[PDB]
This record gives structure tokens, sequence and C-alpha cells, in this order.
């Protein structure tokens, strides 16, 4: 599981 | 009883 | 996927990942069937026997993904769902009979050299195409082999990997296992006289397993990837939800000639 | 279902639209006829 950035406007 | 014969989901 | 390779830049573009907001963890593949609807296994969305129940709101869809973890910036496409369906008599008890879900995509994507639509099988495709003997190709960012030794190495995959696997025998899928096979299903894979590997394997799950018709030169999605007896074992077939035999429902609930 | 039509789907940009081939596809295809 060793993932990257995504933009935290998707994260919320 | 997919669990018990021993089944995966993938 | 086991025993397959690496995927060349855009050799799926119907390719979906099915992203889980919290904690970030890829969940399952699925497909783009249209700029809004995408095609996953339903257990991907709905396992109760390990708790496993999505709400549209937990996942994200990220489509035209090479890299399994890498933001693709440029590339790729991040969506939101709208609604999700799974149909109505899965079974995820006893067999995993009718492993379909669709997932409707809360805005419509833009199609690109990396993001493109599957074709949906119609009855002569079905017919001359689902055939013992004939490969698909399945692809996938799940699991590279069974188990590994923890800690040495990675055990899943850095970008996209295809397997091209045959189509088996229903009787001989039959006989491979003590679990009740349906005519929702197929099975896939090569027979341990055959000297050839492959398999799909955990978070593989809902990409699709495709064909390509040598006479209009497209793919068609003929299944979907959803259980099977670990990975890899020999004289063990992968069980796929035979989409054809699901279609009419997939119809219901697009209702493209709609509002 | 006698269903096909509208909307280009399975014809893919890099691919089928440049008339390249990928690399393992033609197993494929000629598991239809069973070689290779």
């Amino acid at each position: 599981g060793d993932f990257e950035e995504i933009p935290e406007e998707y994260l919320q | 009883d997919f669990l018990a014969e021993g089944g995966g989901v993938r | 996927i086991v025993e397959g390779s690496d995927a060349e830049i855009g050799m799926s573009p119907w390719q979906v990942m099915l992203f889980r907001k919290s904690p970030q963890e890829l969940l399952c593949g699925a497909s783009l069937i249209s700029d809004r609807w995408v095609l996953t296994a339903a257990h991907c969305l709905l396992y109760p026997p390990w708790d496993k129940n999505f709400t549209e709101n937990d996942l994200l869809v990220r489509i035209g993904k090479h890299s399994r973890t890498r933001y693709e910036r440029n590339i790729e496409k991040i969506s939101m769902l709208e609604k999700i369906y799974i149909h109505p008599r899965y079974n995820w008890r006893e067999n995993l009979d009718r492993d379909i879900a669709l997932m409707k995509l809360k805005k419509p994507v833009a199609f690109s050299d990396y993001i493109h639509p599957v074709c949906l099988p119609d009855r002569e495709t079905a017919a001359s195409l689902l055939q013992a003997g004939y490969k698909g190709r399945v692809t996938g960012w799940g699991n590279l082999k069974e188990t590994w030794t923890a800690n040495v190495g990675k055990g899943q995959p850095s970008v996209l990997q295809v397997v091209n696997l045959p189509i088996v025998e229903r009787p001989v899928c039959k006989d491979s296992t003590r679990i009740r096979i349906t005519d929702n299903m197929f099975c896939a894979g090569y027979k341990p006289d055959e000297g050839k590997r492959g398999d799909a394997c955990e978070g593989d799950s809902g990409g699709p397993f495709v064909m390509k018709s040598p006479f209009n030169n497209r793919w068609y999605q003929m299944g979907i990837v959803s259980w099977g007896e670990g990975c890899d074992r020999d004289g063990k077939y992968g069980f796929y939800t035979h989409v054809f035999r699901l279609k009419k429902w997939i119809q219901k609930v697009i209702d493209q000639f709609g509002e | 279902t006698f269903g096909s039509g509208e909307a280009d789907c399975g014809l893919r940009p890099l691919f089928e639209k440049k008339s390249l081939e990928d690399k393992t596809e033609r197993e494929l295809l000629e598991s239809y006829i069973d070689g290779r």
C-alpha cells in the first residue's frame, strides 16, 4: 500500500 | 457455504 | 495478476481503479462502459463475511491509470459516485452468483488516448466468442502471487498487469470445485498438462475479462474477475461473472432511452 | 441481444485507431484458429 498524492479535495 | 468450501472472493 | 506481464500504456483504456478514501487503499478494479457508467464485481462493495459495505461516498474511481500508486496528474481522471447498484440476486453466502454491480459517475468523464470504454457483447458475439479454447485477456493491479514472504519484496505490482488465458469447458470447471457453479459464471485458465500459467488474484476483481473480435477489430467485455480457490493453483481455474447473461439487468438500470 | 450501434467502444486510441498491435494480442487472435 505504497500510494501517492491526490488532491485533498477528493479525500474529504 | 463458499467460505467453507474454501472459496475466496477477489 | 499472477504470471502476467506489465501492460503497455494505453492498452486497456477501459480499466478503472476502485480506490477507497480512508484509509487510502486500492479495493478492486472495474471497467468503463460509458462516460458515466462503470461496471464492477459486487463483492468489492458488499461482502458481509468480511464486514465490507461501501457507500457511494467512501470510494473514488480513478480512470486512466498505469501505475498502481502514482498520481498520474495529467493522464488519469478521479471521479465521485452518484449511485451504486448491486444486482438484487447477488449471492455472496453460498456461491457468489450474480457478482455484478454498476456504479454511476456523479459527472461524466472525458475520453482520451488513455480513457475509452469497452464494448458489451450482443448475442452473436457472446455466441461465437465464448468458447472453450478461446483465450480472453484479464488485467489488474491485484496480488502477484497467492502468498509471499513478508517484507521481502512487493507483492503487488508497480504497474497494470496483463495475462491472456483460455476458457475452460463447463464440465471441467464444474469438477474443479465443490462450490455451486451457476450459468452466470465461467471459469478460465490453463490445465496442468498445459504448461502455461496465469490467474487473477485478490484485488483484481471487477477487472474486465475481454475478447477482441477479428471481424470488427473491437474489444468486448465477456466477464468480470469474481472468485477462485487461492490463486494460480494446478487443476484450479478462476471464475468470472458472465456479463452476457447479466446484460438485461444492465439494460434495466442504465435505462438509456430515458430521463 | 440484437445490440450493436452508436458510440465507438472497443477501438483503442493508441492501438487499433493507429493500426498498431500490442505485444500479446495476436495470441488471442490465433487462439481462434488455435496456434503458437
